[PDB]
């Protein structure tokens, strides 16, 4: 079955120049919270910027299906943090990067399971 | 720089309020300045943010597995910024619908597609925000008058899904605004029209009713309340200010765990009242939330 894989249509088209997806939704916080990746709330840290889930999610921001059972987005109606260093592209950092079961930190960015 | 600089905007004095003006231009004497935002802050989460810092403030009814339906949630972004603000605002549990005209991305639990004309619902809502604005309200080609369109709607729905106890924020503007909403504003406990401040170079106001009554209390004539409003604007400029958003410390609504009650049109007396104007209380059904959206089949 043609399984459009835009996930990876993206990193094809960054690699090229292109422009990152925009109008992801910043929040404004106290930048003092756990800095763990997905959230209920904005738990940014003096390291990273929160976002709205849903404005930061590929499938989303482009009306396509998800891949998951049932269609289901773990972005959607929750915030998203991301190293302010990586901000000018959240959908890009959300797809390249990969959540600790854990601790729940970015692996590479917060996730200290292994030292 | 006044002291309210360092508030989330200004409320409409009761003075003003009392006041039997004429219906003149909007004259604003910053009109057209922009505020200095927090690097990489849109407009509108500013705007969203100052609004609850300011609703934090009233006695809004705040129970277990609230209800809030936000109208006029799109932006020509496709995003939500002002959902993404009331997620963030509302306690955790909290069911928030949203609804625009234009298809948008949202972190509602339901969003609703379409003309708000076509929304319907069974059940009863503790909180209405609309940020609605018809871009036709642009073309200014006769007279000030009462503008219908969705505003009738919104009438209708608070009169007839809003819980007793329940609140109101609708976005007003000079020529987006209906004198029937004014005269609603009389059957809340209390009401103003508010300013924020990052867009205080803007007619835009939100009227906020404060805990429904279901009765008017107040006997308000739209036509003479909006031509005090511009008054008050016309004679009070507002500085714009973005200090309040530096502070999020205590921006998350407290979670009051106001009681929910299901009484009658009997049941209703002066006790009760009086906790409802204090949002104290919250009278509907609690049965599960449905809603839907009609469809026009043509060819
Ligand atoms: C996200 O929310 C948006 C905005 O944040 C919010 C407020 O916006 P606003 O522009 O500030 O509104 P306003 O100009 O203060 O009032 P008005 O009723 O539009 O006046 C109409 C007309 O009257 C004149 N006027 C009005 N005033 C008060 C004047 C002045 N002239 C002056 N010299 N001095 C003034 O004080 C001018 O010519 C105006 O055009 O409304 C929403 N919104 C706006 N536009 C759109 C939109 N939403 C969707 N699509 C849109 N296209
Ligand atoms: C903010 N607010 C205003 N009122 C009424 O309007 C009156 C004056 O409105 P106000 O907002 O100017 O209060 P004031 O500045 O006097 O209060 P202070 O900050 O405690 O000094 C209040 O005392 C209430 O009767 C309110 N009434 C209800 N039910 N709920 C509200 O949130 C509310
Ligand atoms: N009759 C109607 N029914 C539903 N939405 C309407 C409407 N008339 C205007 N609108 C919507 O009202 C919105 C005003 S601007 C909304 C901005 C949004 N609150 C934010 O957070 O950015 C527009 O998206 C417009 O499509
Ligand atoms: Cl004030
Ligand atoms: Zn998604
Ligand atoms: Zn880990």
């Amino acid at each position: 079955a043609f399984a459009v894989d835009a996930a990876k249509a993206y990193k094809d088209y960054l690699a090229s120049g292109g422009q990152p997806i925009t109008n992801c939704v910043k929040m404004l916080c106290t930048h003092t919270g756990t800095g763990q990746a997905i959230t209920v709330t904005p738990e940014a840290n003096m390291d990273q910027e929160s976002f709205g889930g849903a404005s930061c999610c590929l499938y989303c921001r482009c009306h396509i299906d998800h891949p998951n059972p049932k269609g289901f987005c773990d972005l959607k109606g929750k915030y998203v943090q991301i190293p302010t260093t990586c901000a000018n592209d959240p959908v890009g950092f959300t797809l390249k990067n990969t959540v600790c079961t854990v601790c729940g930190m970015w692996k590479g960015y917060g996730c200290s399971c292994d030292q | 720089a006044s002291s309210q600089a360092w508030q989330p905007g200004v409320a409409m004095p009761n003075l003003y309020k009392m006041q039997r003006m004429l219906l003149e231009k909007c004259d604003l004497q910053n009109y057209g300045d922009s505020a200095t935002l927090p690097k990489g802050i849109m407009m509108n989460v500013a705007k969203y943010t100052q609004l609850c810092q300011y609703l934090n403030t009233l006695t809004l009814a705040v129970p277990y597995n609230m209800r809030v339906i936000h109208f006029g949630a799109g932006s020509d972004k496709g995003v939500a910024p002002g959902t993404a603000v009331l997620r963030q605002w509302l306690p955790t549990g909290t069911l928030l619908v949203d609804s625009d005209l234009n298809d948008f991305v949202s972190d509602a639990d339901s969003t609703l597609i379409g003309d708000c004309a076509t929304v319907h619902t069974a059940n009863k809502w503790d909180l209405i925000i609309s940020d609605m604005y018809d871009p036709k309200t642009k073309n200014v080609t006769k007279e000030n008058d009462s503008k219908e369109g969705f505003f009738t709607y919104i009438c209708g729905f608070i009169q007839q899904k809003l819980a007793l106890g329940g609140s109101v924020a609708i976005k007003i503007t000079e020529h987006s605004w209906n004198a029937d909403l004014y005269k609603l504003m009389g059957h809340f406990a209390w009401w103003t029209a508010f300013v924020t401040n990052v867009n205080a170079s803007s007619s835009e106001a939100f009227l906020i009713g404060c805990n429904y009554l279901g009765k008017p209390r107040e006997q308000i004539d739209g036509y003479v309340m909006h031509a005090n409003y511009i008054f008050w604007r016309n004679t009070n400029p507002i500085q714009l200010s973005s200090y309040s958003l530096f502070d999020m410390s205590k921006f998350p609504l407290k979670l009051r765990g106001t009681a929910v009650m299901s009484l009658k049109e009997g049941q209703i007396n002066d006790m009760i009242l009086s906790l409802l104007s204090k949002g104290r209380l919250i009278i509907r059904e609690n049965n599960r939330v449905v809603i839907s959206s009609d469809v026009l089949v043509n060819n």
